[PDB]
């Protein structure tokens, strides 16, 4: 009845375990089979290669599992430069966080769902941030 | 030495440059370039701008603004009608619970469409007011026709029924909201004319036409002798149609001295004449005695099938309805105890003016009748000041310093001409400006009975008991006579001669009961102000009461005599009240001459002027004109002239010359310049146009640098006007400061005319290479046609020159069928030097000796005129041959708008009625959305449908226009069959079948071929059609709207490549495009859906170039070496639909013959242009094309290596 995205965070406590009620919530959600676009796929991959040392190999093997079983890859769109100019006259977030919710809005996502995006206000009046570790 | 031209010719739309370096000295010189721009108007406006006809878009733009004002009017009375029966609780149940009262007051709930008289409950909608349906089918019943009738009959039986009896609440609630929902004609401004007002529209049959004995141009007329004892006032020439024949026509009867009536006739038209059908209307309502609402419904008694909306009663007074609407509420106000309550009235006040105090206050003295009537339904706001307009004061200025930290002039409005003080000053000028003449001798036999101030004042002190002074008069006054004298002007004209103090003077001299010194100076300009200012009837009328109120005098013909006082006229003067109140005393002599009256400024400069000293303000030409003025007595009878520079210190209007000292100066006043500042539209945006233009040519070829020109010369071919305005403002570039050169308009500007471009266009060849470089459309012609007669050889130059058949040469003309005959027109009036135009225009020499040595200089032994150089014709040619047409694109989709709305805003704890801007983002559609006609989306079984399209139908009159197939094309079959039979008795002749009479035949006898069924009868049928047509909107039912895309508004055309090479076209619809540009995304998308990048956008008025076939253009850039071929390879968008895109060559302006259905010949065929090369190629253009961009120069922009450097240059 309305699509649902994610961001890299959830990702990132679904794999790290060092609190877990947050990764069993993470893993809950992944459970639904989530909308993602590949920006948060490659902010994930430089975050496993730089943060958590994983070589090369094992985390292209878990981008291609997870994109082929856990979650559905969205495709990137040609208006995402436009959208994002557009929306930093409202919004101020990180420029990265902007691109997110334009590939993440113009794919018709309505639910984006993320931790460190200050949840609760509707972005454009399209998409809504919502934390679901609260 | 060197000189620089700049040869500009201003067509209707198109400006032609031509910018030059020559040295004429040396018989040498070479063209710096040419161009054309073109501003796209369409053939309609160039034959509408001659006569005019709404020829503006602000005039559409403001006629669609009414419209939607109105209709906002409309809703605002019913949102206020809604709150105010809510409030008094009269409408039913389940009406009140379908609307708001909270935040959106008095508006309907979203997606709700209620109906007063009608329930919904579990999907069924039941009547409301069943005893007044049964109450009217027993009327119907004693009349005694049908017990058949519409639920929804019966408001005007109701409205009829409230006169005499109570009914409910829920009916005057639907009584009072129809009566909103038609207000009728009326006029605000009032001013009641005649006491008659006559205006009867009667019909009346000729008995017989006694012949006159009225010979004129060899015809005797008659006169005209009706049945009731009336004559037409006109005569008749032709008997045929006023022969015992019955004429109409509306009749006023006025009330002469002599004591009888004086009767005007005016031939009206039943049905036709908005006034006919309105009087004829009135007329039955009156002769009646009865309510409007009363006479629909006895029409609706007699016959039940009249229909009554736009028929029967179209457009009466207002007052009609007022009366009716008053009636039934204080009828009903005794009977419901709520409409004398008085804690509802207050409650109902408050929540209308919660605001505002003052108006709840005024209201809380009135009853239920005046808020339903005079504050509600029938108010209408009076005329918005038209004083913001006016001229400002050309003398008086002052000087503050605003919030801005500056200090600022402002500007003192114009003085109106009905001014007294206005009026004694025009008075005062034409009596001093009289000089009189005799009729035996002709001298000026004045300044000898107009020597002293006595006969001056005589003069004036005559004047003032007088309107208007003429020959007669002036003539009397001086007791002489009109066989013997003159007064040096027209003999039969009369001139203003202060007339409000004389009709003053008259009024309160009949008024009477009064001594003969009520009347002043101070009286009369009290007068002027209580009559000027208030612009009303009422309040003019209050405020004469409270004039004779206040003043010691009788209430009891002064008010009668000053109620009909004409309004004054619309005029204003050039000065202000504050230049002639400075300056009328130095007029006026004798007793009205005064020393003291006369303000610091000016009696300071009267004394220094006297004395003889030097001030800083004073030149010679001051001592030179007003040595006479010795002393200070000697200022008597003073002119506007001398006056003037006595009060304020400056002779006249002499203007600032002007000097722009670069492209700084234009564009800024480019920038400043004030929109619908000139005549008509089409001058202000070619002169802007031009200026831009020049802008970027001085910009470009001066780089900055001063005096770059040296000459322009200007060329206009209605438009006459625009010469010395154009004239006036590019003098401010080539003007010379030493003196040399001074005057409105400077020497160099040099005009340019018709005959010199012909003489020198056929001296000096260039007709030749007009003819030359028009020739292969003309081959490409006679190929076509297959005939050789569009061109035809002459052995005097022994070549082919264009021609055209005797059939087509209706409005054919050689030059005008290419863009760049304005470029060739400025570059001949540029070479045209002054010389030239001062000898065709003096050719009557009087003596060959003058002139000889022009005629050496200029003109090659009189035979033919010198080329300017030696390779004029060569270069000229290739110039034209190697130049590109730029035109002015509008593109504009949505565009920012403000909205400054009044409110009740609260500051420093008090409420203040003030202006507030909306918040948020309201972007402004700048283009129309659709097309007017609305079709309705309908399916029929008998008609196989594709996918992609629906079905749309549509009602149209019934007319002869309907043949076999248009029956074929109708929705309902029945009519369809129905049609078929009648077409099929009257031998398939769609003429004779469906003519009027004809369609009540069909109407009357509808038996006869419906199978003896019953059916009404037709007077308009839905036709369908098998499209595409969008929805208007997507709430309430504009879902149910379908309509298609407007005219003019396929703006984006999009092509796409897909990666193996197949190119794929699209064209975008104007929604798309809007919600894209508002989501701040581009106008069309980047990637179609198929998987395609986007190549390019295409719009109207953009330029294509398509590559030769063998050549392969992938990136070949490089767009300076443009040749003969590449330029004519460029064409330009002209239309698009669907996937098809429309090109004309870029040159071609008008076709040499346009297509035809019955020859079906064109130069472009059916749709005047084609989607692929007009030559023998016939390549598709957009298989190939690339988009190219120019400037407004005509230069082709590609990238660079600078330019790259510096697109991010620039972010650093
Ligand atoms: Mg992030």
């Amino acid at each position: 009845l309305d699509k649902i995205a994610i961001d890299t965070n959830i990702l990132l406590y679904a794999y790290d375990n060092r609190d877990l009620d947050k990764q069993d919530r993470a893993v809950e959600i992944l459970l639904k089979k989530p909308f993602v676009t590949q920006l948060v796929v490659f902010e994930f991959i430089k975050v496993l290669e730089r943060r958590f040392k994983m070589d090369k190999k094992e985390i292209t093997k878990l981008t291609i599992k997870l994109l082929k079983e856990v979650i559905i890859p969205l495709s990137l769109h040609r208006d995402i430069y436009n959208y994002s100019q557009f929306l930093l006259q409202r919004y101020n977030f990180g420029l990265s966080d902007i691109l997110v919710l334009s590939d993440s809005i113009l794919n018709n996502c309505t639910i984006l769902l993320s931790e460190d995006m200050c949840n609760g206000m509707i972005v454009d009046k399209k998409l809504k941030i919502v934390n679901p570790f609260l | 030495m060197i000189k620089n031209i700049l040869g500009l010719a201003l067509g209707t739309n198109s400006i032609g440059w031509a910018l030059v370096k020559q040295d004429f000295e040396n018989k040498q010189g070479e063209i710096l370039g040419m161009g054309s721009r073109i501003i796209p108007m369409s053939q309609d406006i160039l034959g509408d701008f001659g006569k005019g006809n709404s020829v503006s878009q602000t005039a559409e733009r403001t006629k669609y603004r009414s419209v939607r004002r109105l209709r906002e009017r409309f809703l605002l009375r019913r949102e206020r009608l809604h709150r105010v029966l809510y409030i008094l609780n009269f409408l039913p149940e389940h009406y009140a619970s379908q609307i708001d009262f909270e935040k959106r007051l008095g508006k309907f709930k979203v997606e709700t469409e209620p109906k007063l008289v009608w329930k919904n409950t579990d999907g069924q909608f039941s009547f409301l007011f069943q005893n007044s349906f049964n109450e009217m089918l027993e009327d119907f019943k004693a009349a005694g026709q049908e017990l058949k009738i519409p639920y929804d009959w019966t408001i005007y039986h109701l409205r009829k029924k409230a006169i005499s009896q109570k009914i409910e609440k829920e009916e005057l609630a639907w009584i009072l909201l129809n009566f909103n929902h038609k207000r009728g004609y009326y006029q605000l401004r009032g001013e009641d004319f005649e006491e008659e007002k006559d205006k009867t529209f009667v019909r009346l049959k000729v008995d017989r036409i006694v012949d006159s004995g009225e010979n004129v141009k060899g015809k005797i007329l008659y006169d005209v002798y009706f049945e009731n004892g009336w004559k037409y006032d006109k005569q008749v020439v032709k008997t045929e149609d006023w022969v015992d024949r019955t004429k109409e026509f509306i009749v006023s009867e006025s009330i002469l001295k002599n004591g009888e009536t004086k009767r005007t006739f005016k031939a009206v038209d039943s049905e036709k004449d908005w006034i006919a059908i309105k009087t004829k209307t009135e007329q039955e309502i009156e002769h009646s005695h009865k309510t409007v609402g009363t006479y629909i419904y006895e029409t609706l008694l007699q016959n039940p099938k009249q229909k009554i909306k736009g028929k029967l009663v179209r457009t009466i007074e207002r007052k009609f309805y007022k009366e009716e609407l008053r009636q039934i509420l204080e009828k009903q106000k005794e009977f419901h105890q709520e409409l004398q309550s008085d804690d509802l009235y207050n409650d109902c006040i408050r929540e209308l003016y919660r605001n505002n105090e003052v108006h709840q206050l005024t209201l809380r003295k009135k009853d239920f009748v005046h808020l339903f009537m005079e504050d509600i339904i029938f108010y209408q706001r009076p005329l918005r000041s038209q004083k913001s307009s006016v001229s400002n004061c050309t003398l008086e200025f002052r000087k503050y310093k605003g919030e801005n930290g500056a200090e600022h002039t402002q500007y003192l409005k114009a003085i109106p001409k009905s001014n007294p003080y206005y009026q004694e000053f025009r008075l005062w000028q034409w009596i001093f400006n009289l000089n009189l003449y005799t009729k035996d001798n002709d001298e000026n036999v004045t300044k000898v009975f107009l020597n002293t101030t006595q006969d001056f004042e005589n003069l004036f002190e005559f004047l003032n008991t007088r309107k208007e002074v003429d020959q007669k008069a002036l003539l009397k006054h001086f007791k002489l006579n009109e066989k013997t004298h003159r007064w040096n002007f027209v003999e039969d004209k009369k001139y203003p001669c202060n007339e409000t103090k004389t009709m003053i003077s008259s009024r309160l001299d009949k008024v009477e009961n009064i001594s003969d010194d009520f009347l002043t100076r101070d009286i009369e300009q009290k007068i002027w102000h209580i009559i000027y200012s208030v612009n009303d009837k009422v309040e003019y009328e209050k405020a004469l009461k409270s004039f004779a109120r206040k003043h010691h005098l009788d209430e009891s013909s002064f008010f009668e005599a000053f109620r009909k006082f004409p309004p004054f006229k619309s005029e204003y003067g050039s000065f202000s009240e504050k230049a002639i109140k400075k300056l009328l005393p130095l007029m006026r002599l004798g007793k009205y001459w005064n020393y003291a009256e006369i303000d610091k400024y000016s009696r300071e400069r009267i004394q220094k002027i006297i004395t003889g000293e030097y001030d800083e303000n004073i030149k010679d030409k001051v001592r030179e004109k007003s040595v006479h003025l010795t002393i200070e007595n000697d200022f008597q009878g003073l002119q506007l002239w001398l006056a003037q520079y006595i009060v304020y210190g400056r002779h006249s209007e002499a203007s600032m010359i002007g000097k722009w000292n670069s492209a700084n100066d234009l564009e800024v006043f480019l920038k400043d310049f004030k929109q619908h500042s000139l005549r008509n539209p089409i001058v202000e945006q070619v002169i802007t146009e031009t200026l831009r233009v020049v802008k970027d040519i001085w910009l470009k070829y001066g780089n900055g640098t001063k005096d770059f020109f040296n000459e322009i010369h200007i060329e206009l071919g209605d438009t006459r006007y625009i010469s010395k305005y154009i004239s006036g403002i590019l003098s401010n570039i080539v003007r010379v400061e030493d003196g040399s050169d001074e005057g409105v308009n400077s020497k160099n500007i040099v005009p340019g005319n018709g005959k010199i471009t012909t003489q020198l266009k056929q001296d000096w060849g260039l007709n030749d290479v007009w003819n030359d470089l028009i020739l292969p459309r003309f081959e490409r012609m006679n190929q076509l046609t297959n005939s050789k007669d569009f061109t035809a050889w002459n052995e005097n130059h022994q070549k082919f020159l264009p021609t055209v058949p005797i059939e087509f040469s209706k409005g054919f003309s050689k030059k005008r069928i290419d863009h760049r005959h304005h470029a060739l027109d400025a570059l001949v009036i540029a070479c045209a030097t002054t010389d030239h135009v001062n000898l065709l225009n003096n050719q009557s020499a009087k003596s060959d000796t003058k002139r000889y040595d022009l005629k050496k200089k200029l003109m090659k032994f009189p035979k033919q005129f010198l080329k300017p150089w030696e390779k004029f014709t060569v270069d000229a040619k290739h110039n034209l041959e190697s130049i590109i047409v730029s035109f002015k694109q509008n593109l504009r989709v949505i565009n920012k708008a403000t909205n400054y709305y009044e409110k009740y805003v609260e500051k420093d704890g008090t409420k203040n009625k003030e202006r507030v801007e909306q918040a948020g983002t309201n972007w402004a559609i700048r283009k129309p959305m659709h097309k007017d006609t609305v079709s309705g989306k309908v399916d029929l079984p008998w008609v196989k449908v594709p996918k992609g399209k629906i079905l749309t139908a549509t009602r149209k009159s019934l007319d002869s226009s309907f043949d076999l197939k248009s029956i074929g094309s109708i929705t309902d079959t029945g009519i369809q069959k129905i049609l078929k039979n009648y077409l099929a008795f009257k031998d398939g002749n769609p003429e004779l079948a469906f003519s009027p009479e004809g369609i009540d035949d069909l109407n009357k006898n509808i038996e006869k071929y419906n199978d003896g069924k019953p059916h009404q009868p037709i007077n308009k049928v839905r036709v369908f059609e098998l499209g595409s047509k969008f929805q208007v909107g997507q709430t309430g039912n504009k879902k149910g709207k379908y309509v298609e895309a407007a005219k003019g508004t396929n703006l984006f055309f999009a092509v796409y490549e897909d990666e193996k090479g197949k190119r794929s076209y699209e064209t975008i619809p104007l929604n798309e495009v809007i919600e894209r540009q508002k989501q701040g995304l581009t106008s069309v998308p980047l990637e179609n859906e198929k998987g395609s990048r986007l190549l390019f956008d295409l719009s109207p008025n953009d330029l294509v170039y398509v590559p030769e076939i063998d050549e392969n253009i992938d990136s070949n850039f490089v767009f300076s070496n443009l040749n003969k071929e590449k330029i004519s390879r460029i064409y330009k968008v002209e239309k698009t639909s669907g996937t098809e895109c429309y090109f004309v060559r870029q040159d071609i302006a008008y076709l040499i013959k346009q297509y035809d259905a019955k020859t079906k010949i064109g130069e472009l065929e059916s749709q005047n242009k084609l989607q692929v090369t007009m030559t023998d190629d016939r390549i598709r253009i957009t298989d190939t094309c690339v988009k190219i961009n120019c400037d407004r120069l005509g230069n082709i922009n590609f990238i660079t290596k600078e330019k790259i450097k510096q697109i991010f240059n620039e972010f650093r």
